[PDB]
RNA sequence: GACUUAAUGUCACGGUACCCAAUUUUCUGCCCCGG
């Protein structure tokens, strides 16, 4: 009839959309046309539509949900909505009469996707019952259909005995290496062959981008393995972290997938559980796992789509990641200068602990201490909430936060963890980036500041450390008139200095690697895109991306930012602080170090920093803060508030 | 003791279905509404119930108020210090509270002398219930030192009586589209706004703090708050089903949509339109009556069925009856008809931290209240879902999206600006002002510390409602098909809009320590002043310029909450008295309120100047339409009593001065027509208009004009007519008619009248409109908009309807001075000669008598080309341009202005005599572009052997079959596009395809003006001989003769006889049978423009050949062609081709030659007589006397006893009608032979 | 009273029903011989 001709055209369109060679942007149009034919044919036929056409719509709606990538951290409701629509479309084929076999294949595969993105609307009990119903209806045919492998192996994770179907599952060449590994682990309960096949899975994961469906299931498998208390998860999580580290190298761009953090949390927790020189090499590995996580920041797909040499590389990466999403369904750590100490912070979420990985360059010693960050995070949130309302008047809430950093991290003031005279490079993690660790006060009476003993530097990650200039001082000011008028008239400011109304082009115009660049402008933060957070310069301002692509004359330059980090990065509504400041972009474009306030501070103190920095630029920042009221948090918390704001972001 | 507390609401408060704490987690709507008023179902029917506010919610509000009160006074109330209280429970120690606080707790320095406990406690710890016998599990009310009962509604009550379900939104800031939506119940605060509850307080120590906090609670359940211590629908649906079925039996089910729109529009005309029978009746030429109001429903006309339906439903009122009948009709139509959407919108709802916020000691906390008026600067829209979909408790696989959209009103039908929409617009504009804001996360356990969210937490708005409550106007929109430039079927959709100039009460309350520079910037951005437009974009359809509101009468008063907190609490912050705050003066202010003298001006506000002011650029310009503009309101023509087929669009405007809708509606081009002209203008030059789909589309048209994923960066407002007072008659009646190709006469059913705005070249219509360009336009997209604007100026896009016959032709545009400087900075003869005919040339002294008309018996071969030329782009190989043509009259020309049947004013002395003036607009003489087009089309259809586009097929003979069966099948009018289009229908268009030539009105230029005839009562006039209906029986005498072909009329000076016969035409012929008309003279010059686009090389050449065929070939135009009137010569003054170059004569001749070859290609210095049908055509249009040749051409008289008959001629129809004198075949052969003599018949 | 709260913790004023669509395309107010 005319229905079969239209359904066959819809089927041949769905087959084209199911072709992995189809582009994702073209696949969505194809399913649109196939669903245009199928829905319109369903509109006329209504309930009298044949079951093969209802399987066709369910197949089309399964493909629809494949093209709906998560635009944020949460799984989209359109994706749920599309699988929900396919399930009630396939229910019309289940309830009205090989066809039932093809109907249950797509019903169960839709339900597997629905279960993993919506555990409440399709829980494991309901999924298990319908997965079994497909199995007893002949949906165990793994040789020609890759979906029955997913049906059976999903039942393996559900605890259903599939010993009878194991032999044909392994024999089938359509089964994935991870799927073969899951079959060995769940059915045969043998760990040697599950190791062999997972290793072939993770070896292949070095080439599949992290948006691929296989990345989520591999990490989900290790989560199952960790929750099963098996010994396989420790070796597996490290091995797939290594594949992630390899895949990350292919702008500090990282695709956001939910299981990425738990992968690093699992890999960190695996190496921590394995931690003479072997123990130390494990702690070294902890800092490399932590550094690999902070080396890049995940960008949400909506921000990736809402983004010019970088435009090409972004479009290559965004297209590659989006394609691989839908394809699944169809500097050395010890190169620190002598006399320094590097504290790598890692906040595990899988466990409640934060971990401080310190490296003493003199001792060549790796040691780590765990701390509780939950109570500290609330004290930071109290400070952040109070600062965002009262600014300087929240200096009392800064003192308790600084007292909390010294109480939650007593090892900062322990000589074994961090020696006395050593310069400390802080590589914090998540909300510890917003923590004035230099301003921490040890949990003791008349506790001294951390900066009174150690010259503190900061890094978003160890991978931002550089190796390295003129004698010119450049002032790029786009600030309000009331502030820095006296600082303008300083004679030391060079001819490249745009001392009033400086623009984005003015920052790009710098070419001679000035000894000190002083940008006094306002900061504004894109709350979702670190790349779009900008320094409020003239002619529209200059973003993080524009600094990356357009500023080339700051090689080894010391940068003083008049914009507070609170302006540059958004406030934290979660433990994560994956937002790179505009100072991170300045580090990537070769600046030796960026000095700026961590929070809003009256411009007199910022100017007092710059004039102090104008002479003897190699001055240590902590020596200034000790003599400018940093040591006085009991007496004048406002004066402790202003000096603790200044931190150095960079590394020689 | 027991305190009885009255809880009253001053705006619609939110209601939620009550679920117990355990059962509440299962529903996302109820967890969303834990802070709302609760609805229990009080029955087994789920229709009637009880509303109530839990005492836990009142207690939460009161505890929040106590925190703020004690933070204002640094932790004490009336001198007794309070500790910080407790707001953290250990899970190990005990069970957690049913509600966990996510917000920041206001804390102070606890200056209480002793730590609070069971024995002694501060008033705060008493009010919290920290140290009484009552705990997380309720046992009995005696354990509660402070107790809050459930606050019951004071008024069984049905849910639909109290609450109305409304879908709310979360619009993405960057795209302008809604991320998701969520439903809510908005309960009616005017009828069900008072809730009574008992607050028992055993500890007197906290009495003063409790009463103060009761006076301080500002909001509850989503509404402003004062806490005081003290079925015709089903029958109309069945009848609408009856009407829809009756339309289906008529095969007019598509007319049910316009019938629903018309019946809904009837609510603006009162019940008198249906009882006094004021609905239009259609023309008297059609015995079927009106095409809509005379459709038989159950054997009676729809106009009387509507009268019976109204008589049955008089009780519910006229507006409700028309609204619900039209709604039922629309819903049935949507059900039967079933653009295609695969997925619907997402209905989305929705870490234990104590965050102590300690405000600085001595910080001044004030409450600034901004009272003003929100004036609708443009027609506004606040989208509400369909009422059948929004029934609370009954809220509604195939995504059948709604096509008709309603505006948001309250129960009294007053327009409301909801607090949710005003708040969303304010958040959007504050995010613009700050330059940085969050996308609103919905389940955050941590408060968003973005500057927008920090300030929006202190901002409280109010639900605005207008006193005006007259029905909204329905704005109908169509999607044009890009390829055919016609209406896409089923693409008609409409929204209800509120009138512009409508005014709403604006209340903004800011509770903070300093008034932010950004909120002040947003208020100034929204404010309207001298030389500034209010820029409050509220609601939907901002792209079509809907909902641009202006803040006016802005007064800012600040409460001093540190020293006048008792005056604030006494006045309840004037939370229902803001309309009285706006009216009162400074002297009548309450004690705590002072005027805020510090509101900064616009130029002093950095967020305004750098973020808000440049965000939208106004491009205001005036369109000059020197043409009769007809942007038709198709529904209005169905409801106004004027019996008018096409009337100009006009809109209702509210006047705040008179507090009423202005009695005279303003004519305007709709902002949607304004928007869609630009969108096609941009899309045709970019080629984006021809794209099959726009999904995830980043094309130039999708970037500028948006799509379903991103909102438009350009917003178009209506093009208001600003000249209406200059016209003594704005509305101009113009009659058009289709002429049968064969009979040469008008089809009776094909007559139609338009009612455009009387624009003319001398007196054009000034149309002042504007659009808004968003900040961030690229240079190339800004260049596209100016190119689109220049395309409108050049006349490429006529406004409104009938642009092909010269309507809506833009004479020019005038850019206003305030337009950004960047924006305004980027904005012959035909030598051919026909040999004539042998018979008149060899006739010296003009003895032969010729028939006034002859037929073009061309062959059956019609070249119907299936590769239809698309309208969606300007094809490079095709030709687009404008032909400036000069129209010279060789004989007197008659174009009657048939709107005035008594234009010469001589029916008083000669009753029944049809007298017309020459066609004119605003006094200047014009040839309507329809007349010029229909006379080019008839020529072009004859030249190109096209189909008989206009044919009276149903007309019978006297015989076996009608003329449709008698005409050849290939000669029938081109129907549809599945079969090809003939060259005439390809060039001039069908009803399924817009023609590629537009003909402007021919303005009179120069000449002797009228034909002056002494003895005629008007000297400019000439009483014509009778113009009787053409007789096809003469052309087809027998059942075997076929249709002889296209009737053309000879060029002769037979009008001279008519002019000489003037004194005896009036006396002899009956005044009713004949007409007198103002007559133009020979040598009068008219200038008209032929605008063509996407023309082939040969089609422009054949069109140029059709315009000017030769030295001695001209056209017959207007009335009296058989009497020799209307011989008109067109010569091309200039030809221009776009991509604008003046085409030289050599290139013109190449076009004409290329058209010459296409004609011989279908046949099987060009010489046009070599093709037999063109030679016969050009003989029929050959003009003698242009040479000692004055052929005498006239019709034979009936009998010997007939006037105007010369004895002995034997020319009468008695001789010619007899088959004995001459055979029928030779009569037809002589009828199909141009210029063949008829008195000495050949 | 109960319906119908839970109490040392309710940012839901925490969320613009938003977003896309030209009421238009075609049509000469024309005109002679038989009830
Ligand atoms: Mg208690
Ligand atoms: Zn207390
Ligand atoms: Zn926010
Ligand atoms: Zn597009
Ligand atoms: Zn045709």
């Amino acid at each position: 009839t005319r229905e079969d001709i239209d359904r066959k055209e819809a089927e041949r369109l769905l087959d084209e959309a199911f072709n992995p060679r189809t582009k994702p942007v073209d696949r969505k149009k194809i399913i649109n046309s196939a669903l245009k034919i199928l829905i319109g044919l369903y509109k006329e036929k209504k309930d009298d539509l044949t079951s093969a056409s209802f399987i066709s719509i369910a197949r089309a709606y399964y493909l629809v949900s494949i093209t709906i990538l998560p635009k944020g951290t949460t799984i989209p409701e359109k994706k749920k909505e599309a699988l929900r629509k396919g399930i009630e479309f396939i229910d019309r084929a289940i309830n009205k009469f090989l066809d039932s076999q093809r109907a249950f294949r797509i019903k169960s595969v839709l339900s597997i996707e629905f279960n993993r993105i919506d555990r409440e609307k399709c829980d494991n009990i309901k999924l298990k019952n319908l997965l079994n119903e497909a199995v007893d209806k002949g949906c165990t045919d793994f040789d020609t259909y890759e979906w029955d492998i997913q049906i059976a192996i999903r039942l393996c994770e559900l605890g259903v005995d599939m010993e009878g179907h194991f032999d044909n599952l392994i024999k089938s060449n359509k089964a994935n290496d991870l799927q073969k590994a899951k079959a060995y682990y769940f059915i045969k309960k043998d760990d040697h062959k599950a190791k062999e096949h997972m290793d072939k899975c993770t070896a292949s994961l070095k080439y599949t981008p992290c948006s691929h469906r296989l990345w989520d299931e591999t990490v989900g498998f290790i989560e199952r393995l960790k929750g099963d208390s098996s010994t396989l998860w420790r070796d597996f999580a490290i091995k797939t972290y290594r594949s992630c580290r390899v895949q990350e190298k292919e702008l500090r761009l990282r695709w956001y997938w939910s299981r990425h953090r738990v992968l690093y949390d699992m890999a960190f927790l695996a190496v921590k559980e394995q931690a003479v020189n072997v123990k130390q090499a494990k702690i070294k590995k902890l800092a490399e796992i932590s550094d690999s996580l902070k080396s890049r920041f995940s960008l949400r797909l909506s921000d990736m789509e809402k983004m010019d040499e970088s435009n090409h590389e972004f479009k290559k990466f965004l297209d590659k990641c989006v394609t691989a999403y839908q394809d699944g369904y169809v500097l050395e750590l010890t190169q620190v200068p002598e006399g320094w100490v590097v504290v790598h912070f890692y906040l595990n979420k899988l466990e409640g602990m934060g971990n401080a990985i310190v490296f003493d360059k003199c001792a060549n010693s790796w040691q780590y201490k765990e701390f509780q960050y939950k109570e500290l995070f609330e004290v930071f949130l109290t400070w952040q909430a109070n600062y965002n309302l009262y600014k300087e008047n929240a200096a009392e809430h800064l003192v308790t936060l600084c007292k909390k950093i010294g109480e939650t991290m007593p090892f900062l003031f322990c000589d074994n963890f961090i020696p006395n005279g050593k310069d400390v490079l802080f590589v914090p993690h998540d909300f510890l980036h917003r923590l004035p660790l230099h301003g921490s006060i040890e949990n003791k009476t008349n506790g001294k500041l951390f900066l009174e003993n150690h010259s503190c530097c900061y890094l978003p990650a160890w991978s931002f450390a550089s190796e390295k200039t003129s004698d010119e001082y450049v002032l790029l000011k786009n600030f309000d008139q009331g502030h820095f008028e006296t600082l303008q008239n300083n004679q030391i400011w060079g001819t490249q200095s745009v001392k009033d109304g400086a623009s984005s082009d003015d920052l790009e115009n710098i070419r001679n690697n000035p000894r000190l660049l002083t940008i006094l402008c306002h900061g504004e933060a894109n709350m979702s895109n670190p790349f779009r957070s900008m320094l409020k310069l003239a002619n529209g301002g200059i973003t993080y991306l524009e600094i990356l692509n357009s500023v080339k004359g700051l090689k080894g330059s010391q940068v003083i930012l008049g914009a507070c980090e609170t302006d540059l990065v958004p406030p934290l509504s979660d433990v994560m602080d994956e937002h790179y400041s505009v100072a991170t972009a300045l580090l990537l474009i070769g600046a030796a170090g960026v000095v700026g306030t961590m929070w809003k501070v009256r411009s007199n103190k910022t100017k007092s920093l710059i004039e102090w920095k104008l002479e003897n630029i190699e001055y240590k920042l902590n020596e200034w803060q000790k003599e400018t009221g940093g040591a006085a948090y009991k007496d004048h918390p406002p004066t402790f508030y202003r000096s603790i704001a200044f931190r150095s972001i960079g590394f020689p | 003791m027991n305190i009885t507390v009255e809880l009253t609401f001053f705006e619609p408060y939110r209601l939620v279905e009550w679920f117990d704490w355990d059962a509440r987690k299962k529903s996302h709507s109820a967890m969303r509404g834990q802070a709302f008023a609760q609805w229990t179902w009080k029955g087994k029917g789920r229709t009637a119930g009880k509303s109530f506010i839990t005492g836990t919610l009142v207690r939460s509000a009161v505890i929040k108020a106590v925190e703020e009160l004690l933070s204002l006074n640094n932790g004490k109330w009336e001198g007794v210090p309070c500790c910080n209280g407790s707001f953290q429970t250990d899970e190990s120690k005990g069970k957690k509270p049913s509600f966990l606080r996510k917000r920041h707790t206001l804390q102070w320095q606890a200056n209480n002398k002793n730590i609070c406990d069971k024995e002694e406690a501060c008033p705060f710890c008493i009010l919290l219930g920290r140290f009484d016998n009552a705990g997380k599990v309720h046992e009995r009310n005696k354990d509660y030192d402070i107790h809050f009962s459930n606050f019951d509604l004071d008024h069984d009550l049905r849910l639909v009586d109290i609450a109305s379900g409304r879908i709310l939104n979360r619009v993405d800031f960057d795209t302008g589209k809604a991320k998701d939506y969520f439903r809510t119940w908005e309960a009616d605060y005017e009828t069900y706004g008072t809730y009574t509850g008992r607050i028992t307080l055993r500890n007197e120590h906290a009495k003063k703090l409790l009463l103060a906090s009761l006076g301080f609670v500002d909001k509850l359940c989503g509404a402003l708050c004062r806490i005081e211590v003290i079925d015709h629908n089903d029958e109309l649906r069945k009848q609408a089903e009856v009407i829809v079925e009756a339309f289906k039996q008529n095969d007019k089910l598509e007319k049910i949509r316009i019938l629903a729109d018309a019946i809904r529009t009837l609510r603006l005309h009162g019940e008198g339109v249906i009882e006094k029978d004021e609905l239009p009746d259609g023309k008297e030429e059609r015995d079927k009556g009106h095409h809509l109001w005379d459709i038989k429903v159950q054997g009676t006309a729809l106009r009387t069925k509507l009268k019976e339906l109204w008589q049955s439903n008089k009780d519910i009122g006229w507006r409700k009856f028309t609204e619900m009948l039209g709604s039922n009709l629309y819903l049935i139509y949507k059900k039967e008809t079933g653009r295609f959407r695969i997925l619907g919108d997402t209905e989305y709802y929705s870490s234990d931290l104590f965050i102590p916020v300690t405000p600085p000691e001595g910080i001044e906390t004030k409450e600034w209240i901004i009272v003003g008026r929100l004036k609708a600067a443009t027609p506004f829209y606040f989208g509400v879902q369909q009422p059948s979909d929004s029934i609370p408790g009954k809220e509604k696989l195939v995504i059948n999206e709604h096509t008709s959209f309603n505006i948001l009103l309250d129960k009294e039908n007053r327009y409301r600006i909801p607090r949710s929409a005003l708040r969303g617009a304010l958040r959007r504009d504050l995010r613009t002002a700050f330059g940085s804001g969050c996308n609103v996360s919905l389940g955050g356990q941590i408060l968003c510390n973005c500057k927008v969210c920090i300030e929006m937490r202190r901002i409280t708005l109010k639900d605005s409602v207008s006193d005006f409550s007259e029905p909204p106007e329905i704005r109908y929109r169509i999607a044009k098909n890009p390829g055919t430039a016609t209406v896409e079927d089923g693409s008609l959709f409409d929204i209800e809009v509120g009138p512009e100039g409508l005014t709403f009460p604006f209340v903004l309350r800011y509770r903070g320590h300093k008034f932010p520079e950004q909120l002040s910037s947003v208020i100034r951005y929204w404010e309207e002043n001298d030389g500034k437009n209010g820029m409050a974009w509220l609601g939907g359809l901002d792209s079509t310029g809907k909902g641009r509101f202006a803040l006016k009468d802005i007064k800012i008063f600040e409460w001093d909450l540190n020293q006048k907190i008792n005056e604030y609490i006494k006045e309840r912050g004037m939370r229902g008295k803001e309309k009285e705050l706006l009216e009162m003066g400074e002297s009548s202010l309450p004690d705590g309120l002072i005027p805020y003298k510090f509101f900064e001006e616009r130029e002093c506000l950095f967020p305004y100047k750098e973020n808000l002011k440049p965000q939208w650029s106004e491009v205001q310009y005036t369109i000059e339409v020197g043409s009769p503009l007809l942007t038709a309101d198709t529904i209005s023509a169905l409801t106004e009593p004027g019996n008018r087929d096409a009337i100009a669009y006009k809109k209702r405007v509210y006047n705040d001065g008179n507090n009423a809708i202005e009695p005279e509606p303003r004519f305007a081009v709709k902002s949607e027509t304004h928007r869609g002209i630009f969108r096609t203008a941009v899309g045709r030059r970019t080629g984006d208009l021809g794209k099959e789909d726009h999904e995830d589309c980043t094309c130039d048209m999708c970037i500028i004009f948006g799509n379903e994923h991103e909102s438009s960066k350009i917003r178009f407002e209506d093009l208001e007519l600003i000249n209406g007072n200059e016209f003594e008659k704005l509305e101009k009646h113009i009659d058009h008619v289709a002429i049968d190709r064969f009979t040469g006469g008008a089809l009776d059913k094909a007559k139609f009248d338009t009612y455009p705005l009387a624009g003319s070249p001398k007196k054009p219509l000034k149309l002042k409109g504007r659009f808004w360009i968003k900040k961030g336009f690229s240079g190339d997209h800004k260049l596209l908009i100016t190119t689109a604007l220049s395309d409108i100026r050049d006349g490429l896009y006529p406004l409104g309807s009938k642009g092909g016959v010269g309507y809506g032709w833009v004479a020019g545009i005038s850019i206003d001075d305030n337009v950004p400087d960047d924006f305004k900075e980027m904005i012959i003869n035909n030598d051919y000669v026909h040999p004539g005919h042998q018979s008149p040339k060899q006739d010296h002294k003009n003895k032969n008598i010729y028939y006034p008309h002859y037929f073009l018996d061309s062959g059956s071969k019609v070249y119907r080309e299936k590769d239809i030329i698309t309208h969606e782009e300007f094809t490079e190989e095709l030709l687009s341009g404008k032909i400036n043509c000069k129209l010279e009259t060789l004989t007197p020309l008659i174009i009657p202005d048939t709107s005035d049947e008594n234009g010469l004013k001589l029916q008083g002395n000669k009753p029944g005599h049809k007298n017309y003036k020459f066609f004119n607009i605003n006094g200047e003489l014009m040839i309507p572009g329809s007349e010029l087009r229909g006379m080019l089309r008839t020529h072009f259809e004859a030249l190109t052997k096209s189909c008989f586009a206009i044919f009276g097929e149903d007309s019978t003979l006297s015989a076996s079959k009608t003329l449709g069966g008698k005409l050849d099948k290939a000669l029938h009018p081109c129907t549809g596009l599945s079969d090809g289009l003939c060259p005439g229908c390809h060039l001039f268009g069908t009803t399924d395809y817009k023609g590629r030539v537009k003909f402007g009105f021919a303005k009179y230029e120069n000449g002797p003006e009228w034909l002056i005839t002494r003895g005629n009562n008007p000297e400019r006039s000439l009483t014509l001989g009778v113009l009787e209906s053409p007789r096809p029986a003469f052309s087809i005498p027998d059942d075997e003769s076929e249709i002889p072909g296209r009737k053309f009329y000879l060029h002769h000076n037979g009008w001279r006889i008519i002019r000489q016969k003037q004194l005896e035409i009036r006396e002899t012929v009956q005044p009713e049978r004949n007409v007198t008309t103002e007559v133009m003279d020979k040598g009068n010059v008219f200038s008209f423009d032929v605008r063509f686009e996407n023309l082939r090389e040969w089609e422009l050449g054949l069109l140029l050949q059709s315009l000017d065929p030769g030295k001695n070939i001209a056209h017959k135009l207007g009335k009296g062609k058989p009497y020799g009137f209307g011989s008109v010569k067109i010569k091309i003054d200039s030809l221009h081709t776009f991509k604008i170059k003046r085409v030289p004569q050599s290139d013109i001749r190449e076009y004409i030659n290329k058209g010459y070859q296409k004609l011989i290609e279908w046949s099987g210095l060009p010489q046009w007589h070599v093709i037999p049908h063109i030679d016969k055509l050009y003989k029929l249009l050959w003009v003698p006397f242009l040479s000692k040749l004055e052929p005498d051409v006239r019709y034979p008289v009936l009998n010997e006893e007939s006037k105007g008959y010369i004895e002995g001629s034997d020319y009468t129809y008695k001789k010619l009608g007899d088959k004995d004198n001459l055979p029928y075949k030779t009569r037809v052969k002589g009828l199909t032979t141009p210029w063949s003599p008829w008195n000495p018949f050949q």
